[PDB]
RNA sequence: AGCUAGUUGGUGGGGUAAUGGCCCACCAAGGCGACGACGGGUAGCCGGUCUGAGAGGAUGGCCGGCCACAGGGGCACUGAGACACGGGCCCCACUCCUACGGGAGGCAGCAGUUAGGAAUCUUCCGCAAUGGGCGCAAGCCUGACGGAGCGACGCCGCUUGGAGGAAGAAGCCCUUCGGGGUGUAAACUCCUGAACCCGGGACGAAACCCCCGACGAGGGGACUGACGGUACCGGGGUAAUAGCGCCGGCCAACUCCGUGCCAGCAGCCGCGGUAAUACGGAGGGCGCGAGCGUUACCCGGAUUCACUGGGCGUAAAGGGCGUGUAGGCGGCCUGGGGCGUCCCAUGUGAAAGACCACGGCUCAACCGUGGGGGAGCGUGGGAUACGCUCAGGCUAGACG
């Protein structure tokens, strides 16, 4: 079982804008604006300059967090970048990147992560044809990701596409909207992504 | 192949035996210097041709009694009793170093 | 008595023989003389049966007996044709 | 008796090289001479010839260093800042040509012999044997 | 040294002494207390510490000190040794398990409940 | 919590055993080990062998005690 | 630190499938040890596993291969095969029957009991599948096996809702009394629909057998479920478990009160003796999550037994000195050999694991297929700088 709770209250721990509450993390209520801080008591007071531990940790944080992904998941995903070849660093990020709600999220079919999370968790997802209920699917290049033809009439689905119209999704990515289609172009590549964080930390994190 | 040494014979006291002195140079296998190993073989002399000192070959055999599995094979070099010396003088040091 | 049979190396719920030759004395997941091909009775791969039948010819013609269910397989691999 | 003349050479030129001596002399061996081959070769010393001091066969080495530096400590940068020997007497180093090493990320030397010759390490390494493993030089 | 002098005579390994002879190599060794103490601390610190001789299934007769504020243990009641050394007491180089037979755990603890073998609380 | 069981029974010191030691004997019954407390060491006050002194005993252990009243 | 009387060797004989002091006789006086004999302790061994940058340290559960034992010791018979777990003879200890004369036993087979122990399961279903014994077959046996049960023991996947929602409620906490915090977090709006209800409901199964063909090839035909109505598919459908450690530093998280060298915390260095970020609770915060902490143990940090990769003037460490034994080490030139060394070929390195690739359970753990690697050892062939060796030559070392 992964987090479950305040989302808008760990925008400010990481200092930096988390969209996981989807919506109104873009409208004037993210609690990101007018309230940059840390939460708690001692927020508001002066903070020490961070250990170098402590440079790494949030910076491991501010990227798990992102992605609504327990640790234990994020931790054996990491150790799989190593031993295959190329850049740790962003072959891990297109491992998140191939994750079924992910990509859910990432082709606009879901406000959030963890509506993406829900979308698949009941099924709502088509890939190639079969019905797959796990977030934790990996995407292939070339995967079909279609909605079910059942919920392809529930409103909160055309609710969705019908804000889509118009809007450019990722180059590595193409949906088709009136059919309520998807495909993984590509594994998006660093610059494909526009993340907050530096890779280098977080690897330099599990090197302890 | 039958597995064939060359040593020295190092007694002549027996009956139709003789024993048999083989070296062995093989590297240390953490320290890597060459180390010098060696091992006695009781050899068979069915005709007592082979005499103390002769270098002779040596050769897996039919097992001739306990402690005998290696017929002489031939005569490599006669008689060099300076190996001799050095295996008899190790035997004899042995006398101090007990009390 | 030198036989022809099949030694489970699947998981649960998930047989995966390896048609093999091995003295019937032998555990049937024990040591084998020679692997010589390999059965899904699921048939959940569209290559679901290797054989190798010009191999397996051999191993009969010094004495080795193949199981009912071995000799199934064999003969659906042909390696009785003589036509 | 002198125990390792190669380790003494080496050393001959290593004391050398530090007090910058123009020239220093060491016996005459063909061994020692082949291993002053792949140095002069190599560009680790001005080169070498033979000499006879007071009847006694040598071999004249001249060593080579850098530029003349700038303020305090103006002396020039080494060109063989290093020199060890390894396939000592009684603990002998052989390797094999996959054991051939990359010696200083390939920037240095490991002087080999070989049955086909006295080899640099990426010598033997493209002739594809192995030996005495004698000395790294950098 | 020498290469012929390893050759010779070669490193010796460490053999490493353990520090718990809880017997057995066991995680856990039950007992029945002898005497159950307090016993005054080393130089920087002073307090009354409650300990346990202890009769151990090992065969050993060896101190247990008694965590949290309060206890329970009697002369013939029944424990099970934790290991672990109380740094300020000499010779307690094993600690008493709360919540264990006749052991009980720490009344009213509400931070540290894993420790002091504690249940959880309800609130209404 | 703080239990609640402790004594503040009276005694006689007896000897000058090392380390602020010293062998109070009870006004009640036997005597004690009878360390000296903190707050009196912090404050000094030597104690000799034969002061009435006052003793905290904890019922975990008779055995001890600590001399609260300087004299 | 010395061991050895069938002990070492011989001839002859006995024995076995077969060599052999394996045994017997007789003769010789030998064999082993500092290259660790003998004695004591510990221990199944490996494939591997764990760790580690690696060299290495550790381990040998499960699984696979070999060895050994079957309450202990000894013995043989039958047999291709045993000196035989569920065969036999005897001695010993034990339990039981006993007409006191004498008998029967052997779970380290599957479950189950008891003991000890910190601790480790059901006295389950089933012969449907694979394998084995016997049989012409039909078929029979199989606690091998395939399944199920229990246990967060490990690994893994999954849930405890998503979105909207106050410059921001109650309650608690802090406060410079202005306010700050728990916080979009709850309420609540709206959407989805774990569990659960209903029907459908598997693969694993095809042969042995029968029939046509000559009991062959080949063709054709028939029975066959433990799991289990389970998995899966379709339909309905409810907002619907969160816990545990830490917050003095190493090490990420701070304030208030309580307590005053007390009660206690503590892996180490150390806190507390009236403001305690260390003790106890609260608020808040940090870390993980069906887990979270602890001890034991192994490795790492440890370069702290240093092959890689440490030292000995004063920090731990040059023997008080010499001679000299073994051993280790070896100047220049030439030549033969090619032992070390290097290279090629080749056999080997079982499978599994590990590594790359693809594929099968909706993913994963798990599993399948294919690929590649590998030291070491055997063999054949080649090279000769270096080390070794034999032969000669020298004079720089050594001696005279
Ligand atoms: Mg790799
Ligand atoms: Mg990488
Ligand atoms: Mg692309
Ligand atoms: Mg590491
Ligand atoms: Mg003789
Ligand atoms: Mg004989
Ligand atoms: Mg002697
Ligand atoms: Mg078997
Ligand atoms: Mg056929
Ligand atoms: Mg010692
Ligand atoms: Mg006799
Ligand atoms: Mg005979
Ligand atoms: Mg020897
Ligand atoms: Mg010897
Ligand atoms: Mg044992
Ligand atoms: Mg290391
Ligand atoms: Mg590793
Ligand atoms: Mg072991
Ligand atoms: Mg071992
Ligand atoms: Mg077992
Ligand atoms: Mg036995
Ligand atoms: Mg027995
Ligand atoms: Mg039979
Ligand atoms: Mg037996
Ligand atoms: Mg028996
Ligand atoms: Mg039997
Ligand atoms: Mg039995
Ligand atoms: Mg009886
Ligand atoms: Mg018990
Ligand atoms: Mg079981
Ligand atoms: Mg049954
Ligand atoms: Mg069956
Ligand atoms: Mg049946
Ligand atoms: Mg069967
Ligand atoms: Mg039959
Ligand atoms: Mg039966
Ligand atoms: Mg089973
Ligand atoms: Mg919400
Ligand atoms: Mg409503
Ligand atoms: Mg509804
Ligand atoms: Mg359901
Ligand atoms: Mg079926
Ligand atoms: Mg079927
Ligand atoms: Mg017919
Ligand atoms: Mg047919
Ligand atoms: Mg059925
Ligand atoms: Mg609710
Ligand atoms: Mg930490
Ligand atoms: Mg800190
Ligand atoms: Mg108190
Ligand atoms: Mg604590
Ligand atoms: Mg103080
Ligand atoms: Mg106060
Ligand atoms: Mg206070
Ligand atoms: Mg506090
Ligand atoms: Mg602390
Ligand atoms: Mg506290
Ligand atoms: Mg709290
Ligand atoms: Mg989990
Ligand atoms: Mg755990
Ligand atoms: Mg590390
Ligand atoms: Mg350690
Ligand atoms: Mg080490
Ligand atoms: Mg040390
Ligand atoms: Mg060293
Ligand atoms: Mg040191
Ligand atoms: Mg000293
Ligand atoms: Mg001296
Ligand atoms: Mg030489
Ligand atoms: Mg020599
Ligand atoms: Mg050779
Ligand atoms: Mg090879
Ligand atoms: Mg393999
Ligand atoms: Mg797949
Ligand atoms: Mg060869
Ligand atoms: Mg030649
Ligand atoms: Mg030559
Ligand atoms: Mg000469
Ligand atoms: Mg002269
Ligand atoms: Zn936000």
């Amino acid at each position: 079982g992964r987090y479950i709770g305040p989302v808008c209250r760990l925008c400010r721990r990481e200092g930096v804008k988390l969209y996981l509450k989807g919506e109104r993390c873009y409208s004037p209520k993210c609690a990101m604006e007018r309230r940059p801080y840390p939460p708690g008591q001692h927020g508001q007071k002066r903070a020490r300059r961070p250990s170098d531990y402590a440079v790494r940790l949030r910076e491991k944080q501010k990227l798990r967090r992102i992605y609504g992904i327990s640790e234990r998941q994020f931790r054996n995903l990491f150790e799989e970048a190593s031993k295959k070849k190329g850049v740790t660093g962003s072959v891990f990020l297109g491992l998140l990147e191939s994750r079924l709600d992910n990509v859910v999220y990432r082709l606009g079919f879901a406000v959030s992560r963890r509506q993406a999370r829900q979308l698949v968790r009941h099924g709502h997802i088509t890939v190639n044809g079969r019905r797959v209920d796990l977030p934790s699917y990996r995407v292939r290049p070339g995967d079909e990701i279609a909605v079910a033809e059942k919920s392809r009439n529930l409103e909160l689905i055309r609710q969705n596409l019908e804000a889509m119209k118009g809007r450019k999704v990722g180059p590595w990515l193409s949906l088709d909207v009136e059919g309520m289609k998807g495909k993984f172009l590509r594994l998006p590549d660093r610059e494909d992504l526009a993340l907050p964080v530096n890779e280098q930390l977080v690897i330099e994190f599990y090197s302890r | 192949p039958k597995k064939v040494l060359t040593g020295v014979v190092v007694s002549d006291k027996m009956q139709k035996t003789v024993t048999v002195l083989v070296e062995r140079q093989f590297p240390h296998p953490l320290y890597g210097k060459v180390i010098k190993r060696s091992k006695k073989y009781l050899a068979h002399d069915p005709e007592e041709k082979y005499k103390l000192g002769d270098v002779v070959e040596i050769i897996e055999s039919r097992p001739i009694s306990k402690r005998k599995r290696f017929r002489v094979l031939r005569l490599v070099e006669s008689g060099r009793m300076d190996l001799v010396e050095k295996y008899l003088i190790r035997r004899q040091n042995y006398q101090s170093l007990s009390k | 008595m030198v036989k022809i049979r099949l030694a489970r190396f699947g998981s649960k719920h998930n047989p995966h023989y390896r048609i093999v030759v091995t003295d019937a004395r032998r555990k049937r997941d024990g040591k084998y003389i020679e692997k010589i091909g390999y059965y899904d009775p699921r048939k959940t791969t569209p290559d679901w049966l290797k054989v190798d039948v010009e191999r397996a010819r051999y191993w009969l013609s010094v004495g080795a007996q193949p199981t009912d269910t071995a000799r199934r397989l064999l003969r659906q691999a042909g390696v009785f044709r003589q036509e | 008796m002198l125990t390792d003349p190669i380790a003494d050479m080496l050393t001959r030129i290593r004391n050398a090289t530090r007090v910058y001596k123009e020239s220093t002399d060491v016996p005459a061996s063909r061994f020692k001479e082949e291993i002053l081959r792949i140095l002069a070769r190599e560009g680790f010393i001005k080169g070498y010839e033979r000499v006879d001091v007071d009847g006694k066969p040598y071999l004249r080495v001249y060593l080579k260093y850098g530029p003349r530096r700038q303020g305090p400590d103006p002396r020039p940068e080494q060109v063989i800042h290093h020199i060890r020997r390894i396939s000592k007497p009684g603990r002998r180093v052989y390797v094999g040509v996959k054991e051939i090493p990359r010696v200083r990320r390939g920037l240095g030397i490991a002087i080999l012999s070989t049955s086909k010759g006295v080899l640099t390490d990426r010598e033997a390494r493209k002739l594809g044997v192995g030996g005495e493993l004698i000395c790294e030089v950098w | 040294p020498t290469i012929n002098q390893l050759v010779r005579k070669g490193r010796e390994k460490v053999r490493k002494k353990s520090k718990v002879p809880a017997l057995k190599g066991a995680p856990f060794r039950r007992g029945v207390c002898t005497v159950v103490r307090t016993v005054t601390p080393k130089k920087p610190n002073s307090a009354l510490r409650k300990v346990a001789k202890v009769r151990l299934t090992s065969g050993y007769e060896v101190t247990a000190y008694i965590p949290g504020e309060g206890h329970n243990l009697q002369e013939h009641s029944v424990v099970l040794i934790r290991g672990g050394r109380v740094k300020d007491l000499p010779g307690v180089r094993y600690h008493i398990v709360r919540g264990v037979y006749d052991a009980a755990g720490v009344k009213d603890r509400k931070k540290s409940r894993s420790k002091y073998g504690t249940k959880k609380p309800k609130e209404a | 919590a703080k239990e609640k069981d402790t004594i503040r029974t009276e005694g006689v010191v007896t000897e000058a055993l090392p380390n602020a030691t010293f062998r109070v004997k009870l006004d009640s019954g036997p005597e004690i080990l009878a360390y000296i407390s903190g707050k009196m060491r912090m404050h000094y006050i030597r104690i000799l062998p034969g002061d009435r002194v006052v003793v905290e005993i904890t019922p975990y252990d008779p055995t001890r005690g600590r001399i609260v009243y300087r004299k």
